[PDB]
């Protein structure tokens, strides 16, 4: 995972502010995907954060509910992405 | 196996 | 399976409605009914012929929708009948993604989805439209069960990025990085799961195919031809002769398990630079592998054929391949053991006993 680490800092019944620590490289951007952690791949959702942030907002979720929360990093360098995007973190938050 | 044909001069 | 995207359900039909196709410019596909109008729209040109109407009884009416990317096909069947929305929908597409529909309308009943990269029959809350999309993200996980192709199509863009423009990259790559890269490519392409019996990933300076072989791939020769269009870049095209020896099961081998043929197409030696730099002829390096197989010693050798531009006041043509030392760590040179050359003025072969 080339987001070496991925916390909560705070969170609301229905929201979260989630964090990482960037990587010493050029991130283009991050992607940042969740979904409840035993639904359908078809309902999960996805958003894209500029690679020079490290802090992502994440809202309108149940509350009670299993998240799965992942987050890659991207740039446009296969000297240092090969393969587009970055290995993947992953917090499984409960809310 | 990656096969090319080299210039030699 | 059987289609990389199959959409299903049931359709109450209040009057005489009809069938309406679009092509959007969006690349997702759009399935909105309301009482009069049941409307579909994918990224593909629309058929010419597409009828108007659904038949005159009133009545609840099973449908899907399907897609197959290989079959170039993008049909609706509905009820008894069958309608054909597009011709031509060979398009490099993964729908895994629902995205939210709020259209309003006369809700579609006992909907239901299955795709390529999802094959399991989901079914959904019934609504007057549809939205089905990508994710961006790879979601498929580290399983090694099966890659993805619109995953390993954005890996091969990667590549193919570097190839155009390998100096504004920020780093120079070690050999170490190289091989573990080329690997990883040859790992991905006889693992991706497709649907035709061949799958090509045609990028800028890199042309890779997967080849499903058949059994009877063993009984006889395989040729190979390409196309280049006689640009000055001292290279013009190329033609492959795979011996029958080549793809037969070993003695041992037991189940006659799929194997699959790789020929990968550089037209750059970014990634095959030796010591000294070596120069290549229009800087081609072709790769070819027969899934996880080593064969050497052939009776009738592999033979590479290549049209291109005499340059030879200073300079002959030799066949070599690329060999590298596992445990150094360093870069790789060029070897032309058991490849004989040759080269007339405008065309060389090259004859190996191995690949
Ligand atoms: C997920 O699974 C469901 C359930 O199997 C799939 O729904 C099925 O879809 C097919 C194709 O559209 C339907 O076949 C049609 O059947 C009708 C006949 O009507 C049927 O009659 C029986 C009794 O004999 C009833 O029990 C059924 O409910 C239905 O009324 C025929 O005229 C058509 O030509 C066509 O063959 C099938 O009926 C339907 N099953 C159910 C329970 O609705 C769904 O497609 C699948 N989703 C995928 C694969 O993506
Ligand atoms: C990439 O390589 C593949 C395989 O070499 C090419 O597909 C072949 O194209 C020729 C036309 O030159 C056809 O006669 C063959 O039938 C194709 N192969 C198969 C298996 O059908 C493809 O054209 C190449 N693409 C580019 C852009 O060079
Ligand atoms: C279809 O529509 C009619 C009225 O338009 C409604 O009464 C009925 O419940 C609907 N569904 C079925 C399965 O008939």
């Amino acid at each position: 995972s080339v987001p070496t680490k991925l916390e909560v800092v705070a969170a609301t019944p229905t929201s979260l502010l989630i964090s990482w620590d960037a990587p010493a490289v050029t991130v283009d951007h991050y992607v940042i995907t969740y979904g409840e952690t035993g639904g359908s791949p078809w309902s999960w959702q996805e958003f894209e954060v500029p690679g020079s942030k490290s802090t992502a907002t994440i809202s309108g979720l149940k509350p009670g509910v299993d998240y799965t929360i992942t987050v890659y990093a991207s740039s446009f360098d296969w000297t240092i992405f090969p393969n587009y995007y970055s290995s993947p973190i992953s917090i499984n938050y409960r809310t | 196996t990656y096969f090319a044909v080299l210039m030699v001069s | 399976p059987r289609e990389d995207f199959r959409f299903c359900g049931q359709r109450n039909q209040t009057q005489q409605s009809t069938l309406h196709y679009d092509q959007s410019s969006e690349p997702h596909i759009f399935v909105w009914n309301t009482e009069e109008t049941l409307t579909i729209r994918a990224p593909f040109l629309a058929a010419p012929d597409i009828p108007r109407f659904f038949p005159e009884p009133r009545g609840l009416y099973h449908f899907c929708l399907y897609w197959s990317r290989h079959t170039g096909r993008l049909h609706l069947r509905y009820g008894k009948h069958d309608y054909l929305l597009s011709s031509q929908a060979s398009r490099l597409l993964c729908f895994q993604k629902q995205e939210q529909s709020l259209k309003q309308g006369a809700p579609l009943i006992a909907t239901s989805v299955s795709s390529w990269q999802i094959p399991q029959n989901t079914s959904l809350p019934g609504a007057p439209s549809f939205i089905f999309s990508f994710h961006n993200a790879p979601h498929k996980v580290s399983h090694n069960a099966s890659v993805d192709m619109c995953d390993l199509k954005k890996e091969l863009q990667q590549l193919s990025r570097y190839l155009q423009h390998p100096q504004k990259a920020a780093k120079r790559p070690t050999a170490a990085f190289i091989s573990q890269q080329l690997q990883s490519l040859e790992s991905k392409l006889t693992s991706v799961s497709f649907l035709g019996d061949t799958l090509s990933f045609e990028e800028d300076r890199v042309n890779a195919t997967v080849w499903k072989l058949p059994p009877t791939a063993g009984l006889e020769d395989l040729h190979i031809h390409s196309q280049k269009e006689e640009e000055q870049s001292e290279v013009q095209a190329y033609s492959l002769l795979l011996p029958r020896a080549v793809f037969q099961q070993t003695r041992g081998r037991r189940r006659d398990d799929a194997k699959r043929l790789l020929v990968v197409d550089f037209s750059s030696q970014a990634l095959f630079q030796d010591k000294n730099s070596s120069q290549v002829l229009g800087e081609k390096v072709l790769g070819i592998v027969v899934q996880n197989t080593k064969v050497t010693n052939l009776s009738d050798p592999v033979v590479l054929t290549f049209q291109h531009q005499p340059q030879p006041k200073n300079v002959t043509l030799q066949c070599v391949f690329w060999v590298e030392d596992p445990a150094s760590s360093s870069t790789g040179s060029w070897s032309s053991a058991g490849c004989e050359t040759v080269s007339r003025d405008t065309q060389t072969s090259c004859l190996c006993n191995h690949l």
